[PDB]
């Protein structure tokens, strides 16, 4: 993995075209609220969904993933960082922020860059989740090259392009989510775009203060999707 | 043509062309030979200037390697010093040994596989040079010469660079003329002609010369340059044998 | 030459009645035809607008419908030849008739052009020490010194056509010439929209629409074989003797027709 | 017309060359000059400095080693700085383990050394450049040539790089006069540099442009850079 | 096709000199010395609204009185900083005091080098080189104000002022014609503005940009959002005045 | 494929092949025999120049008092061989107390060869032995080895480039005679036989110098001189 | 040149010499019959008389054997290429041929064409290597589908033809450009059952007949194999001086093909289960 | 080729050849009831004179509630059981309780990208069929392949046209489809896979679970030749 003439890198132009294919997902930054948002293989028979690995998954008490690209290579990370949450609870004896394992994380991925004989990942990221003894919200995204960001929202998958843009006309800074009514209407007025089914095909997540993490079933999403399936009509 | 790239590959002919290009890296340096005396060993080397700036008697390229012994090269300079680094430590690791100084035998089987450790492997560089020893043990006189493919014979005379053509048919015109027995001292005479002798191959340019033997006699065998009148007399003796 | 060159016989392919898009054809009514309405405006700003243009491929995916519509609407000449029937045995003979359409070409102000199928012409550099096929290595250098040697550009226009690009055309196209390299390939929804938008105008549906489900899932696919869509369906009618239009049967097509086609699908790794 | 035989080092041509080395030894002809010379008592080292903009700084040519020994250097730094940190060791570890202090001429013995064990190993380049060491001992004055080679000789003086066949010229129509020079190196000193003027493209040398820094058989090593050197211009 | 520790017949590197215009890509970067003090800036590349740029981090302090500013490829430049931490802090240990800069600097760029034969007895990390540069600001009590510039070929120059990446060959002809000795140091947390509203892709926000100062009394600063815009109206009262 | 030691399209080893002609690079033929209670071993000393010592030069070497081998290829190469010979008896008889047998040796530096073809940092060797000695346990005895790893004995043979000049010529010994080696016991009185035979069969005459010899002697091994050699050349005074 | 095109001497085959082939004339005939036997009646809609359609499967078909019946029962004509002989060893004489061969259909529109092969016609790449063939396969899909090709498309169907399929250029379909496709199988076992009926005629007032019990036991694909039993079955008869036949000395003519349906030798090779 | 890097545009050069070469493998099935699991594999070869009757090849175990199927090499997958075998017991000796199938394949899959991510060897040819059962999550059914991502399901093929038989399960299975009203899926699921339609009992291998013993013990039992020759009759083949 060397550089180029125009500056570039020619196995790094490749990777963060991968997760370019695979799924597509989301979250954004509430009034006092945070969420995710998350996609699935509706048309999936013979199956039972109870235990496969979600595209969600948490990492403490009080923080989750949404990976996106591969899946193996997203397995990885979660033990390794598992063990920089469990272990960053000892030795200093308080939890973790946010930003502690974004920017561990962040190294890693390009730890896993620059030797011999190895491949970067075919993995995009991003986190969600508040700090211990606080209450602004925090969330930081991910890339093979190590560059952590911190969006308001943020997607990668398929049909991604307007749905990057699609927010635009929806957000505002001034005028930020509500409630999660609204700001889960948002969550998913953004992803079924894409979706192009029913409520099958999605799975999602949420975060308040002091843990309070919840999932929601398929049926409650068939409560308020309905409620835009019948105010996608006049 | 597609397998005369690196190493360790042997041809259809059953050979390695890269060491024999070697030869012609050997080929295009300086003049050096040395001789089996009577009672010991000579050494005596081509030294060509570029400039006048280059300073005389500073920058000698026989080497010693330990007391007893002489050591001369031609071609690449630094390659054909490095073994004599090697050379330097080996035989003192074996006067640790059982308390005594080592043959001539012992040395090149102590070197002569070495280089050939640089044949063996796709990652290193063939010692491109040719190279003469000689000395003396408890049995008596020795010399020889090595190639960079490893091998090595005892000779009476020796001859490398671009003096080759020259001195070898002239040894074969010397040896007959004086097979009985040729002792330390004569041989310094006669050896200086053969290098003036044989710059004709690049009497464009200039040198200064550097001599050194040993001998069982003189020196109770030990390993002594030349440096005093015994060479100018030389020089002054070998122009005339190309006068 | 003549005889093939003035085809003056536009079809009714009807310019403004295809559904494909708008931008495109704008930038080619605006390279050609608004030019041919107001030139002045160019001629405020003192602008020479483009020598032609250079679509790309996707076949089955909307290559020359409009131009036969643009020929419909041509308001002009209009022109059509083909590389290999440009070409002979003898030497020359064809580079010296590629020549004599430019004068043909000097026949009018009004002078325009679409071209067939380049890609046994002008395809790549290739030595050519193998014999013979330099003959088109020694046309293409016919025609483009010909192209740029001393020209007022004399309305001398062209719209050329290929199905791949990077297999061949290296160095032949250049900017100014041809500015505008330009697309068509699948929409990935205005298929379902404005195709049936037309073929809603013959058939009745005579029991329902049914078209808010005889949509696209984003199925890779070319709506050119909408045109089969429509055409089954019937025929179907007529496997079971429906003088009316039905929906029902009107399935089958995209799961018998798209069904052929099938792609690897191995998106249980991207999950 | 297209040498393969131009790729990793090992490989030898098919008549006696390292394509590498041969390529890399330009190098410092498209680096500056930094010459020098020596009496039978006072060496000298000197250094025109190549800058960047109307704002930088300057590009340094002279480092000192020990109190007995400086060098100068020519083409590349960062391969040519490692060499100097390198042998301060093998100059501490002489004051240290002995406090017999170094001999210079077994510097480069030693410094030949390195460079030989750079070439015939997969991976790594030569320390490609040339450059100039200086000191005194015992012995008198001493002055070096170097080579990524490995070929290290004892000069009267030298040059380096560009331009420099004008200056290199000077010695040869002055080496009968400036050997006989003894404990006075004003003079001395602007021999070279009247010399190199024969290098100078019309680039007019100034205060700070040139950097000079010598020793002898008394003097420890000393830098003139900055604005001392209003003497020579 | 080339390879790292492999010349051409030309000498010239590929690979390095390749990595001296992955630079030219990225951000721009400027700081610019006052005998009583010096600026840094940026140019956020934002890409949307809905970020927050407080989290973009191309600004860094490394102790109370030192800082940088990275530009090029802004990832790999954040392992680096740490070792400069490393050798502050440890420079502050073995002497009790704060260290000068040219004993920093040189370290950096010893750094970079290490692909292939660094320092004394280095073994080859680094497969590839940093893909970065950029430039230090700092006081030490021995030269002055002595800006430094890094890149990862693996050397060091020191400035009056200059600037890199995107506008750096047309940008620096203004500076290169309107620095001298008896400036002030507001006047130089304007004069960038001047310049970098040149080139950027849209009108300057207090968003797009951010300062920050360093000075021998205090020591480090950052600015805020606003603190920028109130001189942006000083410098629009010479836009509007002139 | 034609530059390593994987397995060839077909399923040789190109780079193998190769190294048997490595050999050939000298004109040179040597021969084995064994004794009644000893053997033999010869082969050409040639000297196409006047200044050598050919007190040096010398194919033939000394491992123990007991045993001895030989070479026909490219000493440094054989070198490499022969020292690593002189240690591999060592460490067998400081590991279980008696001196080392060839039988076993050979299965050593025939295992060894190996592991020269299944991997790939290594050059192997382009020369062939022909390891000779007594035994206690099993007589007069020799064995062969090539750069692969085939090694088998030979009641008697030889090597070189002309091994088709002779090989039969001695195949139609055994086929007059019908026994496995020699009914002479004297070694002294046997080496006329091998000498005999090369120059009449497709051989060269010789000289003194022109040859060297070995001897494999009941807890001995050793070389010859040149009056050692001429007298026992003069044997052909009576043939 | 005429020798091309279509006979006064047609073939005297039929597509009732043709049995286990019974629904793909119902599939295929419409678009080379119906709307050309009753433009008016299509018309009445006027979707699209479609453009020419394509046949794919493998041999023991006939294939073949059914393109040369098509040309009976036809009210049209049936021309042949004898396919690939077009080409020459030279560059102009491709296009000209292909300009010369819609024409001579222009001037008849109840007309058409047959390919075999066009499996030298397919999977156009060029870097330097490839040849003028590649030159006329885009003509002839240009006067397929330009400013004169749907007036043939007004006059004409066509058909192409090959037996390995996905191995060709798949730039030449824009589906609409040939509207339909279709694969010729190989049979069943009671399809093969009506086959030998066909061609067997030969029994002489004989019994102990079991035509069942022959597709009893084959698995082949070829129809054609029930005749290369058939044909050397009689072979016996003929070799052994009587003129009649039986089931037993029919059947062990599969021993012909105990070759054919045991040639295929197979590898030991368990590296993967 | 440089199993690290990617397409020029997102892909791997090689492992794309890997679970498309294991294609060519034979056949191994798993599926599942409310109440039992049933599994299959057709041997690769049938021929007769060799020991088609103690061949335990397909279908191997790994401790006394769990069983799998393989598809692959015979010895690059031969590894990993002596591999994964001792992290089941090695889970023991810490904890003393049974062994979840959750962890292993979580904790076991992580070595196959391993050899993907560097080193520059080959992934593994392999991929699995597993079964078992935990008092946590009830039965249970997984997979793999040489990527590491694993699936759980009710039913799966592989090998030969696993793509068209798994459609052979789709309208048929049950929720509750019992186990003897479901193991005749399987080898029916073969009965039309099959290259050889004529059918050998010594063709195949087969295993089973079951809870038989009171108490709520269970039974990896696996079936001889005589024994599922006989309940081949009961679908009725002859
Ligand atoms: N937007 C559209 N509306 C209606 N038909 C379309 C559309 N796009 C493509 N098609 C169909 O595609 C077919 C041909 O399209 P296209 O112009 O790409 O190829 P073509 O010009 O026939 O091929 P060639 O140029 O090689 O002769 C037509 O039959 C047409 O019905
Ligand atoms: N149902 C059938 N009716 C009549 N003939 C048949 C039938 N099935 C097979 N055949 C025979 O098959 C032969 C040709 O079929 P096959 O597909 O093997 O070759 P082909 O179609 O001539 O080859 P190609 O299509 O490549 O030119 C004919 O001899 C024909 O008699």
């Amino acid at each position: 993995s060397i550089f180029s003439p125009d500056g570039h890198i020619f196995q790094v132009e490749y990777a963060l075209e991968a997760v370019k294919r695979g799924t597509c997902a989301v979250g954004v930054k509430g009034k006092n609220c945070v969420v995710l948002g998350c996609e699935r293989r509706s048309t999936l028979k013979l199956q039972d969904t109870r235990i496969t690995p979600s595209k969600v998954s948490k990492i403490d008490s009080h923080v989750v993933l949404s990976f996106s690209g591969l899946n193996a290579d997203s397995r990885i990370l979660i033990e390794k960082a598992r063990v920089e949450a469990q272990s960053h609870r000892l030795t200093l004896e308080d939890p973790v922020t946010v930003e502690y394992l974004t920017r561990y994380v962040a190294g890693v991925q390009q730890r896993y860059t620059q030797s011999g004989g190895v491949r970067p990942f075919g993995v995009s990221t991003l986190i969600a989740g508040f700090d211990p003894r606080d209450d602004e919200p925090k969330l930081y995204q991910t890339e093979p090259s190590g560059i952590y960001s911190s969006w308001s929202a943020q997607t990668i998958g398929r049909n991604s392009k307007t749905v990057r843009e699609f927010l635009e006309k929806n957000y505002d800074r001034k005028e930020p989510p509500a409630t999660v009514e609204e700001c889960v209407k948002l969550t998913v007025r953004s992803l079924l775009e894409v979706v192009q089914t029913g409520a099958k095909n999605i799975e999602i997540t949420v975060v308040k203060p002091d843990s309070d993490i919840v999932a929601l079933s398929s049926e409650e999403i068939n409560q308020y999707v309905t409620q835009i399936e019948q105010e996608k009509q006049e | 043509t597609g397998y005369d790239l690196s190493n360790s590959v042997f041809s259809p002919d059953g050979r390695n062309f890269q060491v024999e290009y070697a030869v012609k890296a050997v080929e295009n340096g300086t003049t050096s030979i040395g001789i089996k005396c009577n009672d010991g060993v000579v050494f005596a080397v081509e030294k060509l200037i570029t400039s006048k700036l280059l300073v005389p008697q500073k920058n000698v390229k026989i080497q010693v390697v330990d007391r007893h012994i002489g050591c001369v090269y031609s071609g690449l300079i630094p390659d054909g010093r490095h073994l004599v680094n090697r050379g330097r430590e080996e035989a003192a690791s074996f006067k640790k040994l059982y308390k005594t100084p080592i043959p001539i035998p012992a040395f090149a089987d102590r070197l002569g596989q070495y280089v050939q450790a640089h044949t063996l492997y796709n990652s290193v560089r063939p010692f491109g040079v040719s190279t003469i020893f000689g000395g003396v043990d408890k049995n008596g006189a020795h010399l020889y010469m090595l190639e960079p493919s490893g091998s090595y014979w005892g000779y009476k005379g020796a001859a490398t660079g671009k003096g080759r053509q020259s001195a070898k048919a002239e040894l074969e015109k010397l040896v007959d003329h004086h097979p009985e027995g040729l002792s330390a001292r004569e041989a310094v005479k006669q050896a200086a002609k053969i290098i003036y002798l044989a710059h004709e191959d690049n009497k464009e340019k200039d040198f200064e010369l550097e001599i050194s033997w040993c001998s069982l006699s003189e020196t109770n065998g030990l390993h002594k340059f030349v440096k005093g009148d015994l060479l100018q007399e030389a020089i002054d003796f070998a122009q005339k044998e190309i006068n | 030459m003549v005889s093939v060159m003035k085809m003056d016989k536009s079809p009714t392919e009807s310019y403004s009645d295809i559904g494909g898009l708008e931008s495109q054809i704008q930038e080619i009514k605006e390279s050609v035809e608004l030019p041919l309405t107001h030139p002045e405006l160019y001629e405020e700003m003192g602008i020479k607008p483009p020598k032609g243009v250079i679509l790309y491929g996707a076949p089955g995916t909307g290559k020359t419908l409009l131009a036969k519509a643009v020929a419909n609407q041509t308001s002009a000449t209009f022109l059509r030849i083909v590389g290999s029937e440009l070409i002979q045995k003898y030497l020359g003979d064809g580079p010296r008739l590629c020549r004599q359409i430019f004068k043909v070409a000097g026949e009018n102000a009004p002078s325009i052009v679409f071209i067939d199928e380049i890609d046994a012409i002008g395809t790549k550099r290739y030595d050519s020490n193998s014999g013979g096929e330099r003959e088109i290595q020694r046309t293409m250098l016919e025609l483009l010194n010909q192209l740029d040697g001393f020209d007022d550009r004399g309305d001398v226009k062209v719209i050329m056509a290929t199905n791949k690009i990077e297999t061949l055309d290296p160095a032949l196209i250049r900017p100014g010439r041809i500015d505008r390299k330009i697309l068509f390939e699948n929409p990935d929804l205005s298929t379902k929209k404005k195709i049936l938008g037309i073929h809603t105008s013959k058939m009745n549906l005579s029991e329902d629409v049914n078209l808010e489900t005889l949509v696209t899932t984003k199925d890779d696919l070319s709506g050119a074989d909408i045109q089969a869509m429509c055409t089954e369906a019937g025929l179907l009618a007529l496997r079971e003797r429906r003088m009316q239009v039905t929906a029902e049967d009107f399935k089958q097509a995209k799961e018998r027709v798209m069904k052929n086609k099938v792609e690897e699908n191995l998106e249980g790794l991207y999950l | 017309f297209r040498n393969n035989y131009d790729g990793d080092t090992v490989t030898f041509s098919p008549t006696g060359r390292l394509f590498q080395v041969e390529y890399a030894l330009e190098a410092i002809k498209q680096g500056s000059v930094t010459v020098g010379l020596r009496s039978n008592t006072h060496a000298v080292l000197v250094a025109l400095k190549r800058n960047a903009d109307e704002l930088s700084s300057y590009q340094k040519k002279i480092i000192k080693c020990d109190e007995h020994m400086g060098l100068s250097l020519a083409g590349l730094a960062p391969d040519a700085r490692v060499l100097s940190n390198y042998l301060r060791q093998q100059c501490n570890y002489s004051s240290l383990v002995f406090n017999r202090k170094l001999a210079v001429e077994r510097a480069g013995h030693l410094l030949c050394d390195k460079a030989q064990k750079n070439t015939q190993s997969y991976g790594g380049r030569p320390y490609g450049v040339g450059l100039l060491i200086i000191g005194y001992d015992k012995s008198g004055a001493h002055l070096l040539e170097f080579q990524p080679s490995g070929n290290v000789t004892e000069l009267y003086g030298t040059a380096i790089g560009a331009r420099s066949q004008g200056a290199k010229t000077y010695l040869e129509r002055t080496l009968d006069t400036f050997i006989k020079i003894d404990g006075n190196p004003d003079e001395l000193i602007k021999a070279g540099v009247e010399a190199i003027s024969q290098s100078l493209r019309d680039e007019s040398l100034t205060v700070d442009n040139l950097s000079i820094a010598i020793v002898g058989k008394d003097t420890p090593f000393t830098i003139y850079d900055g604005e001392a050197v209003a003497k020579y211009i | 096709d080339r390879g790292v520790s492999t010349f051409s017949p030309e000498g010239r590197l590929f690979q390095v000199e390749y990595s001296l215009e992955a630079i030219k890509l990225g951000s721009t970067a400027i700081g610019i010395a006052t005998k009583e003090g010096v600026v840094l800036g940026v140019e956020k590349r934002a890409t949307s609204p809905l970020l927050e740029s407080d989290s973009i981090e191309k600004i860094v302090e490394i102790d109370r009185h030192i800082g940088c500013a990275m530009s090029g490829l802004t990832a790999d430049a954040r392992s680096m900083i740490e070792h400069a931490r490393t050798a502050a802090v440890t420079h502050n240990l073995y002497y009790d005091e704060d260290i000068n800069v040219e004993s920093l600097t040189q370290s950096v760029c010893d750094l970079a080098l290490r692909f292939g034969e660094g320092a004394s007895g280095e073994e080859r990390l680094m497969s590839r080189p940093f893909g970065v540069a950029l430039l230090i600001a700092g006081h030490d009590a021995d030269d002055g104000y002595q800006l430094f510039h890094a890149e990862p070929s693996g050397t060091f120059y020191r400035y009056n002022a200059k600037a890199i990446g995107s506008g750096s060959e047309g940008a620096q002809a203004e500076l290169l014609n309107e620095w001298h000795s008896s400036l002030t140091l507001k006047e130089a947390e304007l004069l960038v503005l001047k310049i970098l509203k040149q080139v950027m892709e849209e009108k300057l926000d207090e968003n797009n940009a951010q300062l920050s100062c360093i000075t021998k009394q205090d020591g480090f600063k950052i600015y805020d959002n606003e603190k920028t815009a109130e001189l942006i109206k000083e410098l629009k009262e010479k836009e509007a005045a002139e | 494929d034609r530059h390593i030691t994987i397995f060839s399209p077909e399923g040789r080893l190109y780079q193998v092949e190769y190294a048997f002609k490595a050999t050939n690079q000298t004109n040179i033929n040597s021969l084995a025999v064994r004794g009644k209670d000893c053997t033999v071993v010869i082969s050409q000393k040639k000297v196409p120049d006047k200044l050598l010592d050919p007190t040096t030069v010398s194919y033939i070497f000394c491992i123990s008092r007991t045993i001895g081998m030989v070479v026909n290829g490219p000493i440094p190469d054989a070198r490499n061989a022969a020292l690593r010979a002189k240690a591999e008896a060592a460490e067998f008889r400081y590991k279980y107390g008696y001196d080392m047998p060839c039988d076993v040796l050979a299965k050593r530096m025939a295992n060894l060869s190996q592991i020269y073809t299944q991997r790939a940092y290594m050059r192997p060797l382009g020369v062939i032995l022909t390891f000779v000695s007594v035994d206690e346990e099993l007589g007069p005895s020799i064995y062969k080895t090539d750069p692969a790893g085939y090694y088998v004995g030979y009641k008697a043979t030889a090597t070189g480039p002309k091994q088709q000049e002779i090989t039969t010529n001695l195949e139609n010994h055994f086929k007059k005679s019908k026994i496995d080696h020699i009914n002479e016991e004297s070694w002294e009185k046997v080496v006329e036989f091998a000498i005999t035979h090369m120059i009449d069969a497709l051989g060269t005459e010789f000289s003194k110098n022109d040859l060297e010899v070995g001897v494999a002697t009941k807890d001995k091994f050793f070389t010859l001189s040149a009056e050692n050699i001429e007298e026992r050349l003069v044997a052909i005074a009576e043939q | 040149l005429v020798s091309l095109m279509m006979v006064e001497k047609v073939p005297d085959s039929t597509y009732d010499m043709v049995g286990g082939l019974t629904k793909q004339i119902k599939e295929i005939k419409e678009v080379i019959e119906l709307p050309v036997k009753h433009p008016e009646l299509f018309e009445s809609l006027g979707i699209a008389q479609p453009k020419g359609v394509i046949l794919y499967g493998p041999p023991g078909t006939g294939k073949t054997l059914l393109a040369r019946a098509v040309a009976h029962h036809t009210d049209c004509k049936f021309i042949r290429v004898s396919g690939a002989e077009l080409v020459q060893k030279y560059i102009g004489e491709g296009s000209r041929m292909v300009r010369e061969l819609f024409v001579m259909a222009r001037e008849h529109a109840p007309s058409i064409i047959f390919m075999d092969e066009i499996d030298s016609i397919g999977s156009t790449r060029v870097e330097g290597s490839g040849g003028g063939d590649s030159e006329v396969q885009r003509t002839m899909l240009e006067l397929l589908n330009q400013l004169d090709g749907f007036e043939t498309s007004k006059n004409i169907k066509i058909i192409m033809a090959t037996n390995r399929l996905d191995i060709l250029d798949p730039a030449l379909l824009r589906p609409g450009r040939i509207d339909r496709k279709i694969e010729f199988p190989p049979p069943s076992v009671a399809a093969r059952a009506e086959i030998l009926r066909i061609h067997s005629r030969k029994m002489n007032l004989t019994r102990g007949i079991n035509l069942r019990k022959v597709a009893e036991k084959m698995n082949g694909c070829s129809g054609a194999d029930v005749k290369g039993v058939c044909t050397e079955a009689g072979m016996y008869a003929l070799r052994e001086r009587r003129i009649h036949v039986t089931q037993e000395d029919f059947e062990l003519a599969v021993g012909k093909v105990m070759n054919k349906n045991q040639e295929t030798a197979i590898s030991v090779a368990k590296l993967f289960k | 080729s440089r199993t690290t890097i990617f397409s020029p545009e997102g892909r791997l050069y090689q492992v794309e050849y890997a679970l498309e070469s294991i294609s060519h493998a034979g056949t191994a099935i798993g599926i599942m009831a409310s109440d039992g699991i049933v599994l299959a594999a057709e041997r690769k070869v049938t021929s007769t004179l060799l020991e088609q009757d103690t061949s335990t090849e397909k279908l191997y175990k790994l401790n006394d509630k769990i069983a799998v199927a393989v598809a692959g090499l015979t010895a690059d997958a031969e590894i990993l059981i002596n591999t994964a075998r001792i992290h089941a017991q090695n889970y023991l000796k810490t904890y003393n309780e049974d062994i979840p199938v959750e962890i292993l394949v979580r904790r076991l899959s992580d070595i196959k990208q391993g050899y993907t991510q560097h080193g520059g060897l080959r992934p593994f040819g392999v991929s699995f069929i597993y079964a078992g059962y935990d008092d946590r999550y009830g039965y249970q059914l997984y997979t793999s392949n040489p990527s590491g991502n694993y699936t759980g399901w009710k039913a799966i093929s592989v090998g030969a046209n696993t793509s068209a038989a798994q459609t052979l399960l789709q309208m048929d299975y049950k929720d509750d489809m019992k186990v003897d009203d479901a193991i005749e899926l399987a080898l029916k699921t073969l009965s039309k896979t099959t290259d050889s339609s004529a059918l050998t009992y010594d063709r195949l291998e087969f295993a089973t679970i079951r809870k038989g013993a009171n108490d709520g013990e269970v039974y990896q039992k696996i079936f001889k030749p005589q024994e599922i020759k006989d309940i081949l009759v009961k679908t009725g083949i002859t």
